[PDB]
């Protein structure tokens, strides 16, 4: 389980939907040195508590958004973390990945979907008719 | 609103101006305004 | 310094959860909305599936019934109007309920999408099972014809019915 | 003509519903709601 | 999913990453640029296909490009 | 001259604003 | 049951394998031949008015 | 008379049946037909 | 002198076999 008190918060309808417990959700976790308001990112403001806030959210991009453009912006808060959640209570902590934020260089972290040339050098697609492979996706 | 536009387009084409929505077919009489017209009327004696 | 002043406030979360997308409203939460709502067919407790549709399809074949009589193009002679809002209403009810057998067709294969999923927690839709929504559909069937008829047989015997309730049939 | 039940008052089709409404078609929907108050377990 | 495809006139300068709404790129080391890193998209999944990384992207023409391709509940940005 | 259609349509309007609060009284008294 | 009823028959042309099953089977039987017999009925009966209503006589007056 | 849709062509009630027939009697059963078509899992 | 009832109901009749081989050649394509 997450730990973590709610914020307050009176309510609203841009929260949770069928999807929640459908198919997924999200958690944003964080601490905060006081209690304050701030914005929830689908309308209205919460009061976030002096100890560790835990938010339930519908999509990630909300809890990336709160995370950067709220937490560490404004109220420079750093520790905050995104778990998605699954029905069956399957927990994965996905934000951020390793421990350290992505926009900072870190030792171990593989290349991913990395092509070995200039974009201008992507072959023609009649090339590869009928081969399954898009010119971007070509060696 | 429009789709009873569009209803009495279509029943004036037909030849059935009895179903249509007018004065002579089926008739929607602003009651309430036609009443505050009578009120105001009244209402200095005339 | 700050106050949300939540424990004063007429509006509440739905059911304690604020992040359930709902509010607790005289519509939504109030005692008497409540009954109402949980006490209709579709939702009363313990209700079998063709009750529910039986009592749905009798109130909404019975009104289905009267705009075609009363604005319809047949409403010039009465014998005519009655024939046209009983078939208007047959025809209404008979296309929900395929509209109904195509759902539960599609709905339910495998673990179904949305709010029908054996994960899902939505309570305003408690039909979770394909022969349910059959034995829904027939309820609705059986009962939208019966109000549909009933309906009719009370506009076609309009004359006997008025002098029914007036005493008019106390003369002889 | 005094054959039927008639009404010079104004809308006379109101005693036309309002009497079987209240004494002969709502009274047992009534006493029906009132039976499930007054057998409800705790 | 939709294809995000970095390639090696990528400068490191980080921007994509910073812009991207939804975490879907990092920076990695390499030895091809004076930054000593390169964006990566190990998380496509969560591409909601926004192009603000492309935006962001200083180089000319574009180190990082994002194809649309088969849509899914979380790239189309439903929160339902 | 009696009353006319309007009066007692009005009447039976006006009667559901004590029906109402007639239940609200009842329920709360019930509580 | 005897036959291709039994609990050990594989007969796919008769899956209606439960006395309830045949039970339900019935009542929708007699309820759905009831139903359609007198809608049959209801427009033959009315197979004046249907025929001004398919010619469009109905949008005289 | 031209009070009435009618047809001196042969067989007169082919439209009389044919017209409902494919504009508001099939067309919901294709309709359905359709939707159980595009909706079925794989 | 328009065609008669017979020759209605034979062209009825007789565009049953292009029917059939539509559907014939609509659910070949579908493979
Ligand atoms: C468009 C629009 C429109 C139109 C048009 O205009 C119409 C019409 C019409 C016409 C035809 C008629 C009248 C006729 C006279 O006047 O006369 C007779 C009477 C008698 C006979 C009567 C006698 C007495 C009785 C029998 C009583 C009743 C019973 C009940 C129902 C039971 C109850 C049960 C429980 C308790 C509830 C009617 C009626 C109607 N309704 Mg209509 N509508 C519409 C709508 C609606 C809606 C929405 C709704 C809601 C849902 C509705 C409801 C209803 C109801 C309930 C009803 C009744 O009852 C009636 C009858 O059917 O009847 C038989 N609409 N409609
Ligand atoms: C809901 C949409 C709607 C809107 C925006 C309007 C707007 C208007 N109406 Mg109107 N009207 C409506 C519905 C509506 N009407 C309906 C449904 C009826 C049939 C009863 C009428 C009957 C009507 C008459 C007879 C007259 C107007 C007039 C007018 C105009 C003056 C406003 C006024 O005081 O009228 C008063 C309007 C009413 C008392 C109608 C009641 C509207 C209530 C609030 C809605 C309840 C029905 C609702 C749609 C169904 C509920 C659904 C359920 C789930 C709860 C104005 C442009 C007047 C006009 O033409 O002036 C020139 C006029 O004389 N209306
Ligand atoms: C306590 C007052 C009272 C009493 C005893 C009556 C008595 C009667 N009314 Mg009546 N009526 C009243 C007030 C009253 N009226 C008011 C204020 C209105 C205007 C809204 C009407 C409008 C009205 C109509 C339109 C009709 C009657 C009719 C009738 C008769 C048949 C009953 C019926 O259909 O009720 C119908 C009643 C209503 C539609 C509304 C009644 C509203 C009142 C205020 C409710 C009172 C409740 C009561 C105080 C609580 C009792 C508590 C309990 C412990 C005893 C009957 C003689 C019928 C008639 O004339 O038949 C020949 C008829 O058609 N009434
Ligand atoms: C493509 C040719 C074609 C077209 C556009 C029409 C058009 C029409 N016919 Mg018709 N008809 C045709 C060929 C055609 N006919 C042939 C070959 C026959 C002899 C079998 C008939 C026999 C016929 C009768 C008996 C009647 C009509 C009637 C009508 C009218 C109403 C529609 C209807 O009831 O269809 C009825 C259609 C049929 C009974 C059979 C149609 C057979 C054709 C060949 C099918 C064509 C399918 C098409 C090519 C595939 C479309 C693909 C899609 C992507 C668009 C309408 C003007 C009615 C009328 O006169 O109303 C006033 C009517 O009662 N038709
Ligand atoms: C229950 C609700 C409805 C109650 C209806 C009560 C009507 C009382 C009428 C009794 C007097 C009849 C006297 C004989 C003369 C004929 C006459 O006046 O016809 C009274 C006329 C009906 O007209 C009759 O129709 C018949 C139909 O087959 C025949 O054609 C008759 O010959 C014709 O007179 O009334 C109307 O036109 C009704 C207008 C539409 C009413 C809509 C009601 C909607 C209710 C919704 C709310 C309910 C749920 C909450
Ligand atoms: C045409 C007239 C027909 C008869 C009148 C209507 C009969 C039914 C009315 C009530 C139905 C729903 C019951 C309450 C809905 C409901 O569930 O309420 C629940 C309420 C509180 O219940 P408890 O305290 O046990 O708490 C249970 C919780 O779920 C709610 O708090 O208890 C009652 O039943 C109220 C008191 C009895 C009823 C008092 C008298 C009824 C009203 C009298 C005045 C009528 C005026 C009419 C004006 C138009
Ligand atoms: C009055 C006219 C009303 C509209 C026309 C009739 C609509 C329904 C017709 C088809 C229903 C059954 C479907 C095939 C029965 C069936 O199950 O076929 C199965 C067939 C092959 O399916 P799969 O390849 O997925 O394999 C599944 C296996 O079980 C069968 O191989 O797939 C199709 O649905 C066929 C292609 C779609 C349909 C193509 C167009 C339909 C016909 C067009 C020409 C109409 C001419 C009409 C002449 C009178
Ligand atoms: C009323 C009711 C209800 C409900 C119901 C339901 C839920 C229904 C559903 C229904 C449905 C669910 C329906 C459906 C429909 C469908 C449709 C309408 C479709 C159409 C289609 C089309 C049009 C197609 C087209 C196309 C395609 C896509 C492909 C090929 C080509 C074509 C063009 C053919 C309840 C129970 C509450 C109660 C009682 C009453
Ligand atoms: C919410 C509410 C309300 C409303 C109400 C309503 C909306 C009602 C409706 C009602 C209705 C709308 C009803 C109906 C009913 C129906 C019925 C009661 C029916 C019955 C039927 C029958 C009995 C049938 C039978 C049959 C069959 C089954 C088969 C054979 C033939 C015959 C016909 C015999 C008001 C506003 C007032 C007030 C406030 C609250
Ligand atoms: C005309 C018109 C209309 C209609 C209306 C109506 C339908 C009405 C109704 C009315 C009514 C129908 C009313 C009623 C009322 C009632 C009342 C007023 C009652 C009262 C009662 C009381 C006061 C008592 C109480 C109590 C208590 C306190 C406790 C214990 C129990 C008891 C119950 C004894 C509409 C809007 C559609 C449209 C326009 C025109
Ligand atoms: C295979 C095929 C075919 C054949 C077909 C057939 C054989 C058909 C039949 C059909 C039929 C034979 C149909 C029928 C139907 C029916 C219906 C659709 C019914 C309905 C009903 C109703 C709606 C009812 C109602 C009711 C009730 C329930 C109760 C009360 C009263 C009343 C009346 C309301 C052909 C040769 C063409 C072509 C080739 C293929
Ligand atoms: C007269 C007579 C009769 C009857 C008959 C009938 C009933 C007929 C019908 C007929 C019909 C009713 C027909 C129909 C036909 C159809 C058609 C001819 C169609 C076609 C189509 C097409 C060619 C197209 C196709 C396609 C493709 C290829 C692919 C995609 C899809 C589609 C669909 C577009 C009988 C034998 C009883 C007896 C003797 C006499
Ligand atoms: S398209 Fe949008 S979500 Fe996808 S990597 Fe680029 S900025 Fe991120
Ligand atoms: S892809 Fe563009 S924005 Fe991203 S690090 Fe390389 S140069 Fe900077
Ligand atoms: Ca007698
Ligand atoms: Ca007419």
């Amino acid at each position: 389980t997450l730990e973590g008190q709610t914020p307050i918060f009176g309510g609203g309808t841009g929260g949770l939907l069928t999807k929640a417990e459908r198919e997924e959700k999200y958690v944003i976790t964080w601490t905060s040195p006081k209690e304050q308001v701030f914005e929830m990112p689908t309308g209205g403001s919460a009061i976030m508590r002096q100890g560790k806030n835990k938010l339930e959210i519908a999509r990630k991009e909300y809890g990336i958004a709160l995370g950067g453009q709220q937490l560490r912006a404004k109220f420079k808060i750093n520790d905050y973390k995104i778990y998605r959640v699954y029905p069956n209570g399957e927990t994965q902590m996905i934000h951020p990945a390793d421990g350290v934020f992505p926009e900072k260089v870190n030792q171990g972290r593989p290349k991913v979907r990395y092509v070995d040339r200039n974009i201008g050098s992507n072959p023609s697609p009649a090339k590869l008719k009928f081969s399954g492979v898009q010119p971007y996706d070509a060696p | 609103s429009f789709a009873m536009y569009c209803h009495n387009d279509t029943m004036r084409a037909f030849g059935r101006p009895q179903d249509m929505f007018s004065d002579t077919g089926i008739q929607l009489q602003p009651i309430f305004a036609q009443w505050i017209q009578h009120i105001h009327t009244a209402a200095v004696g005339a | 310094k700050l106050n949300y002043r939540l424990d004063t406030d007429p509006v509440q979360p739905y059911k304690g959860d604020p992040f359930n997308s709902n509010f607790s409203t005289a519509i939504t939460d109030s005692p008497l909305a409540r009954a109402f709502i949980n006490n209709l067919p579709a939702y009363r407790k313990g209700l079998t599936p063709f009750m529910r549709g039986l009592e749905i399809g009798m109130a909404h074949g019975y009104f289905l019934v009267g705009p075609e009589v009363v604005v319809g193009p047949l409403r010039e002679t009465a014998h005519g109007a009655n024939l046209s809002g009983l078939i208007t209403a047959i025809y209404i009810a008979v296309s929900a309920c395929l509209g109904i057998s195509i759902f539960a067709i599609t709905t339910f294969q495998g673990d179904p999408r949305g709010a029908y999923g054996s994960t899902s927690k939505d309570s305003l839709r408690p039909l979770r099972n394909r022969d349910e929504w059959y034995q829904l559909n027939g309820g609705i069937f059986l009962g939208a014809m019966g109000g549909a008829v009933f309906a009719y047989l009370l506009l076609e015997n309009f004359d006997a019915l008025d002098s029914i309730l007036r005493g008019g049939v106390n003369v002889n | 003509d005094m054959t039927q039940l008639t009404g010079s008052y104004a809308a006379s089709w109101l005693p036309w519903i309002m009497i079987p409404l209240i004494f002969y078609i709502l009274p047992f929907p009534v006493f029906a709601l009132i039976f499930i108050w007054i057998e409800k377990e705790a | 999913s939709h294809t995000v495809k970095i390639y090696d006139t990528c400068i490191g300068c980080t921007q994509c990453v910073r812009a991207c709404p939804t975490d879907v790129l990092e920076m990695v080391p390499w030895d091809g640029c004076k930054a000593a890193q390169i964006a990566s998209s190990p998380r496509t999944e969560d591409c909601v296909g926004c192009k603000r990384c492309e935006t962001a992207c200083p180089t000319d023409f574009l180190s990082i490009r994002v194809y649309l391709g088969a849509e899914t509940t979380r790239s189309m940005g439903l929160a339902y | 001259m009696n009353i006319s259609d309007t009066q007692v349509f009005v009447a039976l309007v006006v009667a559901l604003l004590p029906g109402l609060l007639a239940f609200r009284l009842a329920t709360e008294l019930y509580k």
